[PDB]
C-alpha cells in the first residue's frame, strides 16, 4: 500500500495536517526531520563503541512518543543526500514497505522492533531529487500555496488567533480584515506562511506592548492605518495593478 | 657493543620517560594534597551548616524530604565516605536556592523603558522588542510568567557591552544577574552534566549559577549560545528545549538532574551572535531582537 | 574601480578592488565561490553583457567581446546578497567608461534594466560599513529618504547622503570627472 | 533498570538481550564508555514503546 | 614554623591520596579477577555460535582460513573498540552469504 | 557470451520479465539499483580498515 | 641582437644544429612545439576557472630542467591566431625581452 508523499514547499501545513489526521486518528504525532542526512551512520545507528555512539532518528522519534503505534512524519526526505560513502537510500526503502520491516533493527540497536503497525506518513518537497527506487509505490501530492483570500484565511482563523493568544492579546487587541489584508497584500510574500508568523509576532507584541503601557481603550483597533506603527513599512507593494505599463 | 651501547642509550630513555612519568604522578597527587587541604572544611558546611541552610532554605517538602532521605542515608562517618560528595554535590545548589527570596518581578514595562534608556541611549531596537518581551513576559497564555513562546535570543556582533546589557534588564527586571559558561565548552557538564554516578559529570554551569544565588528566580545567562556544540554526542537537544518549555521546565531533568528540578519561576535568556552555527531543534522558543553596534565615533 | 558595496554576515567591510583595462573577449573569469542563486544570477550576467551594452551609455561591442584581469577580495564573496555577481558588471562599466572613481566616495543600489536604482538593503548596515571604514560621502537610492531617518542618530553625523536616481547618476556619483 | 524492563513488555529474545547487557553493566560505572555507553543503551532499550 | 607545618600536613595529605589510588586500583583489577572467571565468560558464547556458525556454513577453504584469521583478530574487546566490532561485522558478512 | 542487458523506456516491464524468468527457472529474484553510484568501493567494497 | 630563427626545409636541419650548439655550449638542451600551442593560457598560466587551473608550457619546460638557465629550443613561432582570450603571441614577447 503505497506511502503517502506531500511534496511541496516548507510552511503549506504538511506536518500540521500530520497533527490534524493524528487527531482525526486519535494517535500521537511526531516528526524527525532528514534534510541534511548524508550517511547510513545515523539513519541505522552508528554500531555501538564509544560514548558519542547514537541510534537511528527512528529510534528517537519512537522514543519521544510513549506509543507503538504514532504516526510518524517522514519530513524532508528529499533532502536525503549522500555526498560521502553511505548510500542510505535503500535504508528508507526497507523502512517503508510494510513486510520487510516488521523486524526492523538499526546497527546501533540488535532488537528487530515491530514497524508493520505503525501508520507512516513521509514528507518531501520535491521528487525530482528522490531516488527513483524510492519514488516507487507511494502518492505523488503537490501541495501549493495559498490565495490571498485562503491566506487570510489562515491567518485570520487559524494563525492570527495563535499570535494573540501567545502573547495575552485575548480579547483585548482587535485587528481587522484590512490590516490583514495589508499584512499579506501589501507586506508579506512567501511560499509557506512561515514569515507571516514572524511580522505578525512583530505587530502583535507591539500591540502587547501599547497595552500594557496603559488600557486606555481595552479595544485597541489594528487596521491597515496604523500597520506601519505597529510594524515596519510596506516593503512591497499593495497591488501588483499599480507599477507601469510597461512596453515589452 | 654498538647494540649494547645503543640498549644502554635506551635504558637512559626508558628510565627517564618512567621517572617523568612518576614524576608526574607525584604532581598530580601533591595537586591532591594540596586540594583536600579544605576538604575537612567542606564535610563541615556539607554538615550541621548545611542543614541549617536547608532549614533557610525552606525547601517545598517534596524537595525537602529528598535532601532529608539522601541526607539520613548519608548520616554516618563523615571521614573514609563518599556520602560528602553526594550530600553536596546536589545538596550544594538545594542548599543555596533559598525558596523565601526571589527576583522582584518588574511588571511596569514602562520601568524598563526607562532604565534601558541608559544601557547607552535605549538603542531604539533593543529595548523595543525587549518591550514587547516584557509586556508578553506578564501577559502570557497563562497571563503570567509562562513561555510557551521565544525568550528572544539575540544576533549581532559580540562587541558591545553584552555583560552591561545583562545587568541594565536585571536593574530593569530587578534580577539578579549572573554568567556561566555555557558556549564554547563543548561537554555536557556545564550545560547537562550526567546521573549522579561519576565525577565529571556535573551540576551544569546553570546549576552553579543557580547556587550563586538564593533567589529562585535568577537570570542565568546562557553565555555565547552560538557557538554551542558538545563533544558528548547526544544532543542537549533534550536539555535546551526541555528547560525551554515551561511545561518541561518544571519537570526540567537533564542527564544530570536526575530529580525534576522546580525550575518554574527561573528565567533565563538566549545569545547568539552568529547565524550558521547552530544545531536545528533550537529553531523553536527563539526569536531575534535588532542589536545597534557602534561606528567608530 | 567601483564601490560595489556588498554586506558580510560577519563584521562589515567596503567590497573592491584594483582593476586592469584587458580587454577582448566575453570571458571574465573568477573562482569566487558564489552561491547558486548568485550562479544562475551569473548565468544571466553572461547575456547581460548584451543587456549592459545598451542600459548605459557602454558602447555595442560589449555584447559579446571585452575581458579583463578580475581579483574580487574575498574569495568568500557570498555576503548573503545579489551584491556579488553586479559587481563584476559595474567595474566595466566603470572600465569600459576608462575614466576613474571618485575618491573616499562610495556608491550602493540595486542595478535594473531599464535605468533606476532600487533601493539597497540595509541602510544602516550599509552606513556602517561605509562609516566604520571612514568613508563620509554616501551615494543611496531614492527610494531611501524614509529609511535614512530610520538610522539611529549618531551613524551619519560625519555622513554625508547624495541621494541617487538612476544608474547613470550613480556614474556622475562614481566616476571622477564631471560627466 | 532490571524493574523498568521487567514491567516494559519484552520480547523473551529481547528481554534476555536486555538481561545480557544488563551483564554488561553491573560491572562498572565510571570513567570510560564500558557500561556507561551499555546504560545508554539499556536506557534507550526501556523507554520505547512496547 | 607555619609554612613548615603546612608542608608537613600536605606530606600527610598526598600520603592519604596515594593510599587511596593503590587500594581504588587494587579493587579495579580485583573486579576484573573476578570479572573474567565469569562476567567476560557469558559474552564469549556470542563468539563461540558465530564461530560455529562459520564452521557449519560449507565454504571453500580459502574463505575459512580468512575467516579463522579474522577471527583470531576478533579474540579482542570490541564493545568499546570500533577496531573489532568492524571483526564481529566481517565474519557474520562471511557466515552469512552463501557458499 | 553475452549477459543479457536489458534496455527501454522507464515504466515498461522489464523487472517483470526477470521474476517472470526467476519463477520460470525457479530462482529467487532480486533487484540492485544502481543510481548516481560513483565510487568503486561502494559497489565493490569499502575499505574494510576502519 | 638575433636569437638565431631557424627557417627552411620542414623537419630538416632545424633542430639538428640547435642540439649541436647546445652540445657546444653544454647547456641542457629543451625543444617545445607550439604548432598546437594557440592560446595565451598555454604560455602563461590558464586563469583560475576551476579545479586543475595550469602553468604555462614553459614553466613546464623549466619543469623538466634543474636549472634556470640553460638552452631551450621553441618550435613553430612562424604562426599566429587569436582563437582565445587575446593572443599566445604577446605572452611570448614577454618572454623575450630581457626585463620582461
Ligand atoms: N506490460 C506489463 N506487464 C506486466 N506488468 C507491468 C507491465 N507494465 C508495467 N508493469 C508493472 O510495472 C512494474 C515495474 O517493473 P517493470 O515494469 O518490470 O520494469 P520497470 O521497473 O523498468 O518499469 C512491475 O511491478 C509491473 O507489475
Ligand atoms: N647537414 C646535416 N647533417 C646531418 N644531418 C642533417 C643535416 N641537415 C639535416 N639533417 C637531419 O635533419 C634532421 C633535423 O630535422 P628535425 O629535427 O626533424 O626537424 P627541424 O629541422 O624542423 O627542427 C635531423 O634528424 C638530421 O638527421
Amino acid at each position: 500500500a503505497p506511502i503517502l508523499v506531500l511534496v511541496g514547499p516548507p510552511g503549506v501545513g504538511k506536518t500540521s495536517l500530520g497533527r490534524s489526521i493524528a487527531r482525526s486518528m486519535n494517535r500521537k504525532f511526531h516528526r524527525i526531520s532528514l534534510g541534511g542526512v548524508r550517511d547510513e551512520a545515523e539513519i541505522r545507528g552508528h554500531r555501538r563503541t564509544y560514548i558519542g555512539a547514537m541510534p537511528g532518528k527512528l529510534i528517537h522519534a519512537m522514543k519521544q512518543v510513549g506509543v507503538i503505534n504514532p504516526v510518524i512524519l517522514l519530513d524532508e526526505i528529499d533532502k536525503m543526500s549522500s555526498d560521502w560513502r553511505g548510500d542510505p537510500a535503500s535504508a528508507m526503502l526497507e523502512v517503508l514497505d510494510p513486510e520487510q520491516n516488521n523486524t526492523f533493527t538499526d546497527h546501533y540497536l540488535d532488537v528487530p522492533y515491530d514497524l508493520s503497525k505503525v501508520f507512516f506518513i513521509t514528507t518531501a518537497n520535491t521528487l525530482q531529487t528522490i531516488p527513483r527506487p524510492l519514488l516507487d509505490r507511494m502518492e505523488v501530492i503537490e501541495i501549493p500555496g495559498y490565495t490571498n483570500m485562503e491566506k487570510q484565511a489562515i491567518a485570520r482563523q487559524y494563525l492570527w488567533p495563535k499570535q494573540v493568544r501567545e502573547s495575552g492579546m485575548e480579547g483585548r487587541i482587535e485587528v481587522t480584515d484590512a490590516a490583514i489584508l495589508r499584512v499579506i497584500s501589501e507586506y508579506t510574500r512567501e511560499a509557506g506562511v512561515r514569515g507571516l508568523e514572524r511580522e505578525l509576532g512583530k505587530i502583535a507584541r507591539k500591540g502587547a506592548k501599547f497595552w500594557l503601557e496603559g488600557a486606555w481603550e481595552g479595544l485597541r483597533t489594528i487596521d491597515a492605518s496604523d500597520i506601519p506603527t505597529y510594524l515596519g513599512i510596506p516593503r512591497y507593494r499593495p497591488d501588483k495593478a499599480e507599477t507601469e505599463p510597461q512596453v515589452g | 657493543l654498538e647494540r649494547f651501547e645503543l640498549d644502554k642509550r635506551v635504558a637512559q630513555r626508558v628510565k627517564e620517560q618512567m621517572d617523568t612519568n612518576q614524576r608526574e604522578y607525584y604532581l598530580r597527587e601533591q595537586m591532591k594534597a594540596i586540594q583536600k587541604e579544605l576538604g575537612g572544611e567542606d564535610g563541615l558546611s556539607d554538615l550541621e551548616a548545611l542543614r541549617k541552610k536547608i532549614e533557610e532554605v525552606g525547601m517545598p517538602e517534596a524537595v525537602k524530604t529528598k535532601a532529608l532521605k539522601e541526607l539520613d542515608r548519608l548520616e554516618r562517618m563523615q571521614q573514609g565516605s563518599p556520602e560528602a560528595t553526594v550530600a553536596r554535590t546536589y545538596l550544594d545548589w538545594l542548599t543555596e536556592v533559598p525558596w523565601s527570596k526571589a527576583d522582584p518581578e518588574v511588571l511596569d514595562i514602562n520601568h524598563t523603558r526607562q532604565v534601558l534608556d541608559e544601557d547607552h541611549y535605549g538603542l531604539k531596537d533593543v529595548k523595543e522588542r525587549i518591550l514587547e518581551y516584557l509586556a508578553v513576559r506578564q501577559l502570557t497564555q497563562g497571563l503570567d510568567v509562562r513561555n510557551k513562546a521565544p525568550i528572544l535570543v539575540l544576533v549581532g556582533p559580540p562587541g558591545v557591552g553584552k555583560t552591561s546589557l545583562g545587568r541594565s534588564i536585571a536593574r530593569s527586571m530587578n534580577r539578579k544577574f549572573h554568567r556561566i559558561s555555557l558556549g564554547g565548552v563543548r561537554d555536557e557538564a556545564e550545560i547537562r552534566g550526567h546521573r549522579r554516578t561519576y565525577i565529571g559529570a556535573m551540576p551544569g554551569k546553570l546549576i552553579h549559577a543557580m547556587k550563586q544565588v538564593g533567589v529562585i528566580n535568577p537570570v542565568i545567562l546562557l553565555d555565547e549560545i552560538d557557538k554551542m556544540s558538545s563533544d558528548w554526542r547526544g544532543d542537549p537537544a533534550s536539555a535546551m528545549l526541555e528547560v525551554l518549555d515551561p511545561e518541561q521546565n518544571n519537570t526540567f531533568t537533564d542527564h544530570y538532574l536526575d530529580v525534576p528540578y522546580d525550575l518554574s519561576k527561573v528565567f533565563f535568556i538566549t545569545t547568539a551572535n552568529t547565524l550558521q552555527t547552530i544545531p536545528r531543534p533550537l529553531l523553536d522558543r527563539m526569536e531575534v531582537i535588532e542589536i545597534p553596534g557602534y561606528t567608530n565615533m | 574601480t567601483a564601490q560595489g558595496l556588498a554586506w558580510t554576515p560577519v563584521g562589515g567591510t567596503l567590497l573592491t578592488i584594483e582593476v586592469a583595462a584587458v580587454p577582448g573577449s566575453g570571458k571574465l573569469s573568477l573562482t569566487g565561490q558564489l552561491g547558486e542563486v548568485m550562479k544562475e544570477s551569473a548565468q544571466a550576467a553572461l547575456t547581460y553583457l548584451r543587456a549592459h551594452t545598451q542600459d548605459y551609455g557602454l558602447p555595442e561591442d560589449f555584447y559579446n567581446k571585452v575581458d579583463l584581469h578580475v581579483h574580487v577580495p574575498d574569495g568568500a564573496t557570498p555576503k548573503d546578497g545579489p551584491a556579488a555577481g553586479i559587481t563584476m558588471a559595474t567595474a566595466i562599466a566603470s572600465a569600459l567608461s576608462r575614466r576613474p572613481a571618485r575618491m573616499d566616495i562610495a556608491m550602493t543600489g540595486e542595478v535594473s534594466l531599464r535605468g533606476k536604482v532600487m533601493p539597497i538593503g540595509g541602510v544602516k548596515e550599509k552606513l556602517l560599513a561605509a562609516h566604520q571604514a571612514g568613508i563620509h560621502k554616501i551615494v543611496l537610492p531614492k527610494d531611501n529618504e524614509a529609511q535614512l531617518e530610520e538610522l539611529p542618530k549618531e551613524v551619519l553625523e560625519g555622513l554625508e547622503i547624495k541621494l541617487v536616481e538612476d544608474v547613470g547618476e550613480v556614474l556622475e556619483y562614481l566616476l571622477l570627472p564631471e560627466p
